Order: C-alpha cells, then structure tokens, then sequence
C-alpha cells in the first residue's frame, strides 16, 4: 500500500512476474536511475458494452513521457525492464471479464496481402490502438487486419494466455500487475525501431449494467520502468 | 514415456526442404536457395511455436540425373561430378555458370562424383546475436531482421559435354542439432499466405456444431 | 592394412540416422551464450498452461468471440441442460484446437488426466446452484436432471465460490462433461439476469505421448 | 574381418577438411630452422602501429605527397572548422586503405577501439589552441564551435604539448572527428605562419575480427 | 574472439590455382604448371603481407571428363586413368606424351581411375635456404632468386584410345601448412601486371571526396 | 588417414549373417514387458506333452 517512485505515488492493496525472473543488470554502458525510475500514467480509456480491444507497444508509449523520451533520443541503445499496473474501477452492480496480456515480440500483420503495416498505424505514441469485431477491408491503402478474436497475429484468441497474464473478474478482483524482464536476442539493442513488448486488453466477457448506472468502466495502466541502463559517453 | 516430447526429439528431424533442376548445355543451368526456415509449410509451423531458436545445421544432397534427348551417333558419357556451393552472410554472388565467384577461396564447396554416398556437410550456428529470432516486431521495411542471415547454396556441373545434354535434380535434405528453445507462443491457426511476411485472412477459430447441448 | 569388410547397408542415405559430420565453417570461434529467460526443454511445459474452450461454436459465433461465452439466464423452467460436450478425442469436438489438444494431434498415442477449471463471469449480486455431472465411458448422457444427480457429480454453488476445478481421465463413447441447472439465478433490482459462464482446460498430472506424426491441421 | 559401414559423405572434396595426407617425398630430411628476428604470431600485431591518415584528399592531392598534410594558417575569422571526417567505416572514408583499415577489410565482424594520435608539424615559435571534439554515434555534427565545446572535447595546446592522443569506439551515423579552430597563430617577425598536420590511427585495446572474406581492392 | 586472426587460420585454405585442358589423341595433349606463388591475384595479396614464409605444401586435384565428338559405330569406353607426375627442382622434363621422363625412377607420381575419391597429395619443405623468400632484392637477371624452386606437375592419360578422343580438365588446389610468418610488409596499393617481378603503374592513395571539411 | 584395405566378401548379402543394423526409428520409448503365463525357451518343451495317435486309420 502506497508505494513510491522518484516523485511519484501509487496505492494497492498479487503479482505475476515474468518468466520467473526478476529485472536486473548486467564500449561501457551508463546507469541512470533517478530521473526514469517513477510511474509514468498513461491517460484513461473507456470501456463501454460495444468494446472490442486495445494494445499499446510499450517502448513506444514512453517515447514523450518526460526524461525517458529524452534518453530515447540522445542515445543510441539501451535495455529496460517493465511493472505494468492496471487497474479498473466499477461498482458491485457491472459485471464483466478482462484478459491483460503482455506478449515479447508481437508481429501484426496487414490487411492486404501484399504489403506490411505502415508506421502509424501498429503504434500510438502513448494513445491506444483499438481492436475492431469485424474485418478491415482489403483494397484500401495500408491498414492493420485487427479481428479480435485472430489477435491480428494470426493465432486463435483463446490461446493467448501462454503469455504472462492475469485475468480482471469485476465480482471477485479489480487490478492486475505484471513484472516483465527483458526478453531479445541481442544484449542491447536499439529503442526507435523494435518494439520488444506488446500490452493487450482484451474482453471475453461484454460489460453489463441495469439502467441507471454509469454507462462506462475508466481502466488506467500505469507504467514503470526498472532497471534501465544505456550506451553512451 | 515422456521424453519422446523433448525438444530434441521434436525438432531434430530431416525434411525435404528444396527441389530444383539445372542442366548443363544452356549456359543458365545453376540451382540457388537462400538458406531460410519458411520454405515448407510444415516445418514453418513446428518452429513458429518459439521466438528464439539456436541450433547447428547438418545438410544432404540427394542428386541424380536424367538424359535429355541428344541429336544422334552413339552418346557415351563418363561419370559426372557435381559442385555445391556454400556463401557465407556478406560474399559473392555468381551470376552465371562461368563466372569468377566459383574459384574463390573462402567459399567452401564440396565436390562429388556421381554412384556414391550422398554429399553430407554441416554449418555451424553463424549470427552476431546470441540466438535466432523467429518473429521480429520492428524495422530493419517492417519485419525483416536482417541479423539472421544464414547464407546460399549453389550447384552446377563441372563437365562440359558435347554430344549430350544431361539434366538433373536435387533435392536439399535439412536437420537441425543441439537445439534450444525460449519463448514458446501460441500455435498458428491461419493458412500461410506468403513467405516473406505474417499476413493472413481470418478463419473461425473451431470447426462448428450445430448446437450447444 | 587393416583387413576390413563393409555389411550391407553401407552407402544409403537413412533420413532419422545419428553420424558424425564434416564442418563447412570450422575456425570460426561462434557467438556464446545469453541467458534468455524462459527456456522449454520440454514440449509438455506448454500442456500444463490453461486455455479458455470455445463451447459454443452453434455455426455463427465461430468468427467473433461469442464462441468462449456460456449463455446462462434465469429462465422459468425446474431444471435444464446448460451445456455438454463429449470427450470423443479429435471427432470436431471442442477441445481441438486448444492449445491442449494443438499439441496433441502432433502424437499419435497419449494418455492422461485434465483439470477442467470453470468460471462464472456475472455480478457479485447474484446467486445460484449447478451441476457438473461426468458420464464415465461406456455410460450414455443423462436426460434429465436426477439422473444426472445419481452419477458422480458436483454441485457448484456461485455465490460462495466463483471457480470449481474438475479432474478428469482422457484417453486416445469416451465422457460426457454435461452441465444442468439446479435452481434459477436469483438477482436484485437493478442488476442484470444474464450472466456467462468461461471454460478452461489444462493437464493435470504427466501425459504420455509417443509416435510423432504430422498435423492434419495444414492443407 | 573386421565389419565397417560408410556413412553418407565419404568419397567427397569438402574444400574446408583436415585429414591427413600422404607424402610425397619422405626420406628427404628437410631444412631445419634459423632464428630470424620478427616473427609474427598473430595478424593482430600489423594493426597496432600507426600510420599516417589522408585526411585531405579534396580530389587533386591523391596523386601527391599532400593528402596527409592538413593546412593550417592563421586566418582572421574567429573560429572555423580546421577538418572533419565520419567514421562511418568503408564507405570511402580516409581511414580506408590505412593499415588498419586494410586488415579490417578481410573479416566481416569487428570491434574495437581506436586511438589518433596527431601531431604539430610547424616551427618552435608558433603558438595555438584547437579544440578536438567527438560527437557520439546518434548525435548530429556541430554546426559551430560553441555546440562543438558542450560535447566532449579536448583542448589542445600547441606552445606546450606537440600531440594530442584520443581514444574512440568504432564498430562496424559512427562519429565524427570535427576539429575546430580556438585562437589564431601568433607568431613571431622572419617566420612563416602557414602550418601543418599530421593524423596517425592505430588499434587501442584488442580488436576481436570473425568471419573471414575476401578484400575487396582487387578486380 | 581474437583466434581467427592467427596466421594458422589466415592462410591454411584451399585455393584454385590451375586449370588447363589435355586431350589423349591430338600427340601434345598434356599438362604443366611450374609450383608458384604469384598466379592467382588473390592468394599473392595474402602472402605479400610477409616476406619470408616456411610452409609445407597439400595439393587435391579434381580431374573430369568430357567426350568429344568421335566419327561413328557406337563409341564404348572403359574407365579411364590419369597420371599425375611430380618434378623436384633439378630433374627430368618429358616434352612429349610418349616420352622417357615419365618412366623414370625419383620423380613420385600418383595413378588415379575414374570415379573415386580425388588424388591427394603432400609437398614437404624443399629448399637449401631456412625460409620462402617473397620479395628479393637482388640479381640471379633482376630479382629471381634462384633458391625457392618448388618444382613442376606434368598430367596425362595413360589410356589409348582407337574409337573416341576424351579431353579432360584439371583444377588444381593449393594449401599451405604448418605455416611460419616472418618481416610483416604493408599491403600493395596498385593492381598487379606481370607475374614475374613488381611492375606497375602509379596510383592515387585514397578514392577522393569533395573537400576536407 | 588410417588405411584400411578390403577382403573378399565385402559387398555381399549372406542370408544367415550377423550385422549391426541402422534402426529405421530411433527415439521411440518402446512399450515395456508384461508378465504373460506360458514362455516357451525351447521347441522340446512342445514335444514333452503326450497325445493321442491315431494307429486305427483303415482308409475310412
């Protein structure tokens, strides 16, 4: 309960780490700790009856997010590692079933068959790209196929929970917490054109409410980095 | 029974994964196969079920010929001799039969006679990463990986006929060794679209029935 | 020399065979390793894991995400089935394209248990009884509910607990895993009747499988 | 007798083999050997000297002895860039056919570390000050001296010292070396005020090359 | 990783040195490569680095076939067998196929049919001085020296036909072993134009650019 | 390498021989033994139980 960052304050009252390790260190590289280490709170999006989905790419989200979008820019590698918080507030009378995901390395593929997914459309600079229930159409110019129930990565929706997870049930639980290393091939490698992680929320079971309560459910994510270290003199 | 399920024993197997034919005479007969993972549909899906794979190669060539109808007196050829080619991530590049990037020296190449044992050679794991990625969420054009870059084959002849034509098939046999396996994903439900890229056309995702109960 | 004296099958090309061979690239001082976190040594480590089961395909829910939802609502009738399924092992059934039974069309020969967690989905206001009834093979589906209630049984009450866990033997008529309504689902005002119900599917002790094939999933 | 089975791959040329081979001419009892001085054990050992750097090409001094000189005088700005070079490796670069970069040039994968050694080659009564900034690879070329002095630099004073050493990182944007002008050349009656100099490159700390190939200064 | 750089692993590798055509009937069909340094532009490069080099020597020679256009009557040849004979430096030189230098007695020569593994053979260190010498400043004629004459490969059929002429070719492959490296040189600038001495025509240093900024 | 030199005999299938085979399908974690009533070791032990003969045949 009321944990802390840098300058920066949270509260909670379960947590599902990684692969089962914890985020840890290690030209030379540099270790900044102060000025990235707090909870950066990306803003709030709302879950109505006819929602489908959202994902964001998480070194992506924080490419504007004060002085971790300035090391972003000014250096030219670097290696992070993740606690991902979200939490959803509604009473005792909605009731639905959320799924948080965060899957390494997510390739999403296009809605005509020929090409790849133009840049501003896989990632929203701390914005949040929606599922749809239907298909993108194909003869358009270049656009995400994002079926929900393919994950636009072309694999039964069902099966996504391989990936560390943690379900949100509105009658018995309210958040989900995740801890998440950092998972490529290479020790250190570039921030601006890879995008190691991926955070979905997806519903499985619709929201519902009676006539008379708020038509609509905020989820907040909050975003810390941990244990980030960079490549530069 | 429950080793048989073991990664070693599910990925070290052997596959067909090329098949191609080059004959001498028609100054363009020379096989070519950029050394990949997504050439069979099959072996695509056994390997799709990881994010990073790192493993040895061990590959055989099973090469036999065919006589091309000549034009007539007597043919009577002695046994032929084949030349297969590996390049290296970053080397030449021939571009026909007669050209100088077959008698270079860091290109190494097996030689081998015709009614022997199949040519057997096997390449070490070669990237700068400390793994191969099977899936890459970035750009290099997006979704590329230009770091596991495993190289080509080249075959051709080495005799020159000239009372007969001879044409010939081979087909590349691929086994991996010592594999190691991270990341394991969700298995693919999608058909396979195209080679280079992740696209498809969304299917349902069981077979249905005509109710509930 | 060395008198020697070669056996038949001396020069065949064996595809599953286990010799030495020659290096293309030796000298070449390779790339060390990376402790990547995350390692399977083992393909069952992805069997273990659960999976939500798509129970309601019924020919247009198949393409959307209706097909993981259970409609339960509270209706006027004493008693009904909710849902069943068998357990008939690859016959189009529900559990073949979970990530289970992905695995397991790989095999040939396997056997084994499965937990079959549940989850009911609804309000915090509302309650109510189920039964889970499993046929055992060779028993036919009960059709009706007290004959559902004289075999082996559990019955879940969801205003106590919100998940019931299920162990059941599968093996290569083959189980019924049928689910029958015990009272109706009482609710206050204002809040919703028509909940859902998630279905999950693991492996709960050692499966053994053995003689690999290839997937029939593929053209 | 003794039963053998030849495995596939036995009667072939494989250009990257070690086997023993049968000598041609034995019983010849060779030369044996004589202690010659400079013996090199390792390629490495021919790229830790240094050598001079054409730094100053300019089209018409590669066919000359005035490549390497660069052109000092004392001017009447205040403040200009003396000379500036990427090191972006291979792509035409004035560290190219060095010999450090004549070695790097037959492997594919490097990594390393530099030093440049420079050197004051004018009169004992001239006096000065440069400033030797690095920009980082990312980082854009200063466009002036002052944004040129908040990166890090060194200034180099030529009435005390007559070389500068500098260490660098180059890996296979790179950098750049840009080289700025702090003061004029003061300079006494009856002596010339048109300088030069020199640029030596060299190998810091142990280069690690992998991945033979081919050169590519050749036809 | 800084192994790959030794001078064992820089220069033991095989190279196409030679590759000359003889037919049996045309009575002058037959091979000859006098053993040099400084026949293939790529290898002279990598051993002009050093000056003084001390090696033994591993020749493969992999030998084909080619029928040739005979008159009629259903030509059948049986397999055919090549000779492959080795010169030292100072001994007898044969000038025609049929001639008394290749029945002779200290010159090693191997016999190879059709259809088998090819005909490995080892040189040993042969000289009077303690190493190879590269470069020679010095008269014998202006540098020749004299004392690094590794010898001559003669390569004939040792077949007579009556019914069909067969000319055949032969590459000849090179690698040096158990190599020692002395007198380190700077790498040549300018393109190479004979191949007996250090002729050539002067060129820039450096590809240019525009300016020096 | 090490040289070897062949006998008469050498690419030849005897019949009655005694090889070493190449297993078609390694890596298969065959089904264990079960211990069944009735292992015979040897073919006498069928020709130690008595029956009856027919010394009555007279052609019907």
């Amino acid at each position: 309960r009321s944990i802390t960052l840098g300058n920066s304050t949270i509260t909670t009252q379960n947590v599902v780490v990684g692969y089962g390790v914890w985020p840890e260190y290690l030209d030379q590289p540099t270790q900044p700790d102060v000025a990235t280490c707090r909870f950066y709170t990306l803003e709030s999006v709302q879950w109505m009856k006819n929602s489908a989905g959202w994902w964001w790419k998480l070194p992506d989200a924080l490419s504007q997010m004060g002085l971790f979008g300035q090391n972003m820019q000014y250096h030219y590698l670097g290696r992070t590692g993740y606690t991902i918080h979200v939490q959803c507030n509604a009473s005792k009378f909605h009731q639905g079933c959320l799924l948080v995901v965060c899957v390494p390395e997510a390739e999403m593929g296009c809605s005509n068959l020929n090409n790849t997914p133009e840049f501003s459309e896989l990632s929203g600079g701390d914005s949040a790209r929606m599922f749809t229930d239907t298909q993108v159409g194909e003869s358009n110019a270049k656009k995400v196929q994002t079926a929900v129930w393919n994950a636009g990565m072309g694999v039964g929706v069902g099966n996504l929970t391989i990936f560390p997870h943690q379900w949100i049930n509105l009658r018995t639980n309210n958040s989900a917490t995740l801890v998440m290393p950092y998972i490529n091939s290479v020790p250190m490698d570039n921030m601006f054109r890879h995008n190691n992680l991926t955070l979905m929320i997806i519903p499985f079971v619709p929201l519902n409410y009676s006539e008379g309560s708020s038509p609509y459910v905020p989820i907040t994510v909050t975003i810390a980095p941990m244990c980030a270290e960079y490549n530069g003199l | 029974s429950r080793s048989e399920s073991s990664i070693e024993n599910f990925l070290c197997r052997s596959a067909c994964v090329y098949y191609a034919t080059y004959t001498n005479n028609s100054k363009k007969g020379f096989a070519e196969w950029v050394i990949n993972t997504r050439q069979v549909a099959q072996l695509r899906r056994k390997l799709e079920l990881f994010t990073y794979l790192r493993f040895d190669l061990e590959l055989t060539f099973v090469i036999t010929s065919a006589q091309q109808p000549s034009t007539a007196s007597s043919v009577d050829a002695p046994v032929q001799t084949h030349q297969i080619m590996y390049v290296p991530p970053g080397g030449p590049v021939p571009t026909k039969v007669k050209d100088y990037a077959w008698q270079t020296s860091t290109n190494p190449s097996v030689f081998w006679t015709e009614g022997n044992a199949p040519p057997r050679m096997s390449i070490p794991f070669i990237s700068i990463g400390n793994a191969y990625s099977c899936f890459y969420d970035g750009w290099t054009v997006y979704g590329i990986n230009t770091l596991n870059n495993m190289g080509t084959l080249y075959m051709r002849h080495v005799n020159e006929a000239g009372q007969g034509p001879i044409k010939s098939t081979v087909r590349i046999y691929f086994k991996p060794k010592h594999v190691k396996a991270w990341v394991p994903r969700p298995p693919r439900l999608c058909q396979y679209e195209k080679q280079k890229n992740v696209n498809f056309s969304p299917i349902g995702v069981t077979t249905s029935r005509t109710d509930i109960i | 020399g060395l008198p020697v004296m070669t056996t038949p099958g001396s020069t065949q090309f064996l595809t599953s065979d286990d010799f030495q061979s020659p290096s293309a690239m030796p000298q070449f001082d390779v790339t060390p390793e990376m402790q990547i976190p995350g390692r399977v040594n083992n393909l069952m480590e992805i069997a273990e894991v659960d999976s939500v089961v798509p129970v309601n395909n019924t020919e247009d829910n198949v393409s959307s995400l209706k097909a993981y939802q259970i409609p339960v609502q509270s209706n006027s009738d004493n008693g009904k089935q909710v849902f069943g399924f068998p357990l008939q092992p690859g016959a189009n059934n529900v559990l073949n394209r979970t990530l289970l039974g992905e695995i397991l069309n790989y095999y040939t020969h396997w056997s084994g248990s499965i937990k079959l967690t549940f989850m009911f989905c609804g309000s915090a206001m509302a309650t109510g009884k189920f039964l889970l009834a499993y046929s055992p093979p060779g028993a036919g589906v009960p059709k009706n509910r007290k004959d559902a209630m004289l075999g082996t049984h559990v019955i879940w009450d969801v205003g106590l607990q919100s998940s019931c866990v299920l162990c059941v033997p599968w093996i290569s008529a083959a189980g019924y895993v049928t689910c029958w309504y015990q009272t109706n689902i009482v609710v206050p005002a204002d809040v919703q009747s028509s909940c859902d119900i998630l279905c999950f599917v693991s492996a709960c002790n050692d499966f053994s499988v053995r003689m690999l094939k290839d997937t029939p999933f593929i053209r």
